[PDB]
RNA sequence: AGACUCUGGCAUGCUAACUAGUUACGCGACCGGUCGGCGUAACUUCUUAGAGGGACAAGUGGCGUUCAGCCACCCGAGAUUGAGCAAUAACAGGUCUGUGAUGCCCUUAGAUGUCCGGGGCUGCACGCGCGCUACACUGACUGGCUCAGCGUGUCCUACGCCGGCAGGCGCGGGUAACCCGUUGAACCCCAUUCGUGAUGGGGAUCGGGGAUUGCAAUUAUUCCCC
């Protein structure tokens, strides 16, 4: 049976939304050995939901300027993160990270309609991939901005920052995000 | 309250830029009701969407 | 404000960190670094003082991130 | 896209009006036949008469052409 | 009685040269477990975790590489394995055993069969 | 009794070799040791104090490896990355001085054979003493 | 324009390769295995360079005046490769050592006379701009590990010795799929030290030496070390 890193049960993982059951990829058929799997994702549209969770995760770690390139070290960092979460918690580490991607994830957005000088947005709904994709992006960047200037190590920081988005406690930069972008989407209608 | 959506069917691009797309809207709560909406994003036919506030109908007529 | 860090251990900090450190469930340079104001080099040494002597168990060693664990 | 030349066009009325006895629907026969039929210098020419060819006579068993 | 195959990832090119063992997979002079990027280790084991020993039972891998960086290289050696494998089956074993092994390796990843069409554009 | 050379962790492998040769005693050291920079592409003094042994272990296996090597060839491994200030990065070989020392060494303490062909290959009692050591490294890891 | 041609993707089919490589077999070295150690029976998988194939909207489904065509999909290496040709339109932009006993203007006012020596092109309050290095912890340093390709070369350089270091000194190969050169690359990976501070990040600016290049380095040629 296929483990995650070499030790990550996958058959565990229980998806709580009904909306993101289809687009967070990790549960049978699509769980692997390693996050590195270097296939086209980006060939054809809405190819991305097929990758899985965790690789996405990692390709959106190295994002950053001057880390453009390295994934070795972006799967480095996920590996670790996931023996802190493990540590932490004692829960599955990739169950954790699918409950922080769901409670991450925008739900409404407002959105520029008319033309260029007209600044009333009307609020709008959000697509699940979208949802997945963005909740991904303000994950990491909470992660980035926890581990700027301190002692922190970015796995250790990630591993935090996963946590309190899957609790869904308001310490987390991305649950901050989702409520300041919600309440605003609650605002405009 | 939260209801949970269907797609009916994708049927073109609104907003200014072209970055909102209206869809058909079919109620998971098994009532035939169909609304039409806006989303941001990529959607495909057969997407289940978390509305908000399903009371709101988008831009008819 | 500026960060002042220990660079060499005090009685107090010695204490909290014989008896308090092997029960943080997760145990790190870093967050030992945190906890009780200490330079990451002198926390380090500690740590592995504390693995020498059998008090905390080992999860992973690594150039950048080396991870530890109450006993029991 | 995509679209038919007239020289390959003319070609392969001329190959179906001498010689429709020959032709099939097989795509690589009726290749081959007009490889064996007309004096053609390019590969990619002829394959594309055999495929205009080949059309033609789906097309045509089904009812008679105007052309 | 042997087999000598291909697999390409980018520039790196691994030949695999299957034959009548006794279950050694040597890349280059050094086993699967000694070769540098221990971060991507587990890519190199997927055909050998994948079918298990027991197809690997009395079956001598030698792999010789060449070309690429690293990454690239593991990801030639690792479909040089693979399809040295399936050509063995094929060859010197029955036809349904190497549709078998063909089709779990598709159903687990399609790049470990068939190579990557993309190579650095000008 | 079978292990070889190449079916070993390379870097502990290195360790051992190095651990040996200081054990040993014999070994033509350089009185500079203490002082000397190791390549004009680098910043500082190297951080070990028995760095020398450790580059005459890592010489040897190379040696090994790889046959008809020279000073050059050696200096060419060695190299990095100078990292030449404010202009942009480029490669500068390793300090000649330090791996002629090192060859010098290895050739004295009969492990480093001079050749015909043009530079410098491995003896067979030096091919032996890594394949001991080798051993040693081998059976410290699989019952370890 | 398209068409024509090339090119690239594909071949465990074919043609070959003493300047390509593999396999097997001998001998040797090492612990029944490892060897870019060496010596000819296997012929092309890798490498090369050619011929012949191979894709034509071929097939299926949908849409279409039921035609021209368009969209989706299976198999496939490839279903929409990139270039040149292809030798347009307007030019009142023209271009060139072609001919006119060509029209003028100039020729101690040489339509830049040749040479000689020394300077300048870098000069610096400032604007407007392309870049390089950075602003560190996903880091820096230190040691160890392992992988290219486009290319070049009668100055590219192998190898020994002297050198802390740039470099010297000796001796060879290459007018080149042969030697540099299994191009031994860097990132990266693996361990070591540092610990959020103008910090060992960052290196500007400067002060002393030394080494080349060259007729000449003073306004630092460039490199090296503090």
């Amino acid at each position: 049976d296929i483990k995650l890193f070499g030790k990550w049960s996958t058959d565990d993982v229980q998806i709580n939304d009904i909306s993101l059951q289809d687009y967070i990829a990790v549960k049978e058929k699509y769980a692997k050995y390693l996050p590195h799997s270097a296939g086209r994702y980006a060939a054809k549209r809405f190819r991305k939901a097929q990758c899985p969770i965790v690789e996405r995760l990692t390709n959106s770690m190295m994002m950053h300027g001057r880390n453009n390139g390295k994934k070795l070290m972006t799967v480095r960092i996920v590996k670790h993160a996931f023996e802190i979460i493990h540590l932490l918690t004692g829960e599955n580490p990739l169950q954790v990270l699918v409950n922080a991607i769901i409670n991450s994830g925008p739900r409404e957005d407002s959105t520029r309609i008319g033309r260029a000088g007209t600044v009333r947005r009307q609020a709008v709904d959000v697509s699940p991939l979208r949802r997945v994709n963005q909740a991904i992006w303000l994950l990491c960047t909470g992660a980035r901005e926890a581990a700027f200037r301190n002692i922190k190590t970015i796995a250790e920081c990630l591993a935090d920052e996963l946590i309190n988005a899957a609790k869904g406690s308001s310490n987390s930069y991305a649950i901050k995000k989702k409520d300041e972008l919600e309440r605003v989407a609650k605002s405009n209608r | 309250p939260i209801k949970l959506a269907r797609v009916t069917k994708v049927l073109g691009r609104t907003g200014s830029q072209g970055q909102c797309t209206q869809v058909r809207v079919e109620f998971m709560d098994d009532t035939s009701r169909s609304i039409i909406r806006n989303v941001k994003g990529p959607v495909r036919e057969g997407d289940v969407l978390t509305l908000l506030e399903s009371e709101r109908e988008a831009r008819r007529l | 404000d500026k960060l002042n860090n220990l660079v060499l251990f005090d009685k107090a900090t010695y204490d909290k960190l014989c008896k308090e450190v092997p029960n943080y469930k997760l145990i790190t340079p870093a967050v030992v670094s945190e906890r009780l104001k200490i330079r990451g080099s002198l926390a380090r040494a500690a740590l592995q003082e504390l693995l020498s002597k059998g008090l905390i168990k080992l999860v992973s060693k690594h150039r950048a991130q080396v991870i530890y664990t109450r006993n029991t | 896209g995509r679209v038919r030349t007239k020289t390959v066009k003319k070609a392969a009325r001329v190959i179906i009006e001498k010689y429709y006895t020959r032709l099939g629907n097989d795509f690589h026969t009726n290749k081959r036949v007009c490889e064996e039929i007309a004096i053609i210098p390019s590969k990619k020419l002829r394959n594309k008469i055999a495929g205009y060819v080949t059309h033609l006579m789906k097309r045509i068993q089904r009812g008679p052409v105007r052309g | 009685q042997s087999v000598q195959v291909f697999g390409r990832k980018k520039t790196a090119t691994a030949v695999a040269h299957c034959k009548r063992g006794n279950g050694l997979i040597k890349v280059n002079g050094r086993p699967l477990e000694m070769i540098e990027p221990r971060t991507l280790q587990y890519k190199l084991l997927e055909p050998v975790l994948l079918l298990g020993k027991e197809r690997f039972a009395g079956v001598d891998i030698r792999v010789r590489v060449k070309g690429g960086g690293h990454v690239a290289q593991i990801y030639a050696i690792r479909q040089s394995i693979s399809k040295a494998l399936v050509a063995y089956y094929q060859k010197y074993v029955d036809e349904a055993s190497k549709k078998e092994i063909k089709d779990i390796l598709i159903q687990y990843d399609r790049t470990l069969l068939v190579a990557d069409p993309r190579r650095c554009e000008s | 009794p079978g292990v070889t050379v190449k079916d070993v962790n390379q870097q502990e492998f290195v360790r051992a070799l190095a651990a040996f040769l200081k054990k040993s005693g014999k070994l033509k050291v350089p009185e500079w040791v203490d002082t000397v920079k190791l390549a004009k592409h680098k910043e500082l003094a190297p951080y070990d104090e028995n760095w020398f042994y450790t580059r005459a272990a890592s010489t040897a296996r190379h040696l090994y490896l790889r046959g008809g090597a020279g000073v050059g060839s050696m200096t060419k491994i060695y190299g990095g990355r100078q990292r030449n200030g404010v202009m942009p990065s480029h490669f500068s070989r390793g300090s000649k001085s330090v791996a002629r020392r090192v060859l010098q060494a290895l050739e004295g303490l009969k492990m480093v054979e001079k050749d015909q062909d043009g530079g410098r290959k491995l003896t067979p009692q030096g091919q032996r003493d890594l394949d001991r050591i080798a051993g040693q490294v081998a059976a410290a890891n699989k019952k370890h």
